[PDB]
């Protein structure tokens, strides 16, 4: 079924605009946003995965040292 | 005698010297791709 709209819309020639020099536009603020929204969601995927290997090196460090003579 | 005429009343014109065609020259016209759509879903018929 068709949506009923109602807007207005401008629109310049692909041939009108600089195509590139958008991708470094204002870098630092796009990092900023990167860290500021997903450091949360970076911490529950880094966390487990590093916590986990760091105590299997821990712990397969200790039982070779307790099998040592 | 229109000619005679013009000559009689055109009197209190302005003589200024602004001339058209410096005018178009320093304020020209150019083209630019580009699109405006005016979507309205009410209207009967499409026009463009």
């Amino acid at each position: 079924q068709p949506v009923k709209l109602k807007a207005v819309v401008y629109a310049l020639s692909p041939f009108q605009q600089k195509i590139m020099t958008g991708l470094w536009k204002d870098l630092p603020e796009k990092i900023h946003h990167k860290v500021s929204e997903n450091w949360i969601s970076a911490t529950l995927l880094v966390t487990p995965v590093v916590g986990t290997y760091w105590y299997a090196q821990y712990f397969k460090e200790q039982e070779k040292l307790e099998h040592r003579f | 005698e229109v000619v005679e005429q013009v000559k009689k009343l055109f009197t209190k014109l302005s003589s200024d010297p602004t001339t058209t065609s410096q005018l178009v020259a320093n304020e020209p016209a150019s083209f630019t791709g580009s699109e405006v759509r005016m979507i309205d879903d009410d209207l009967p018929l499409a026009q463009f």
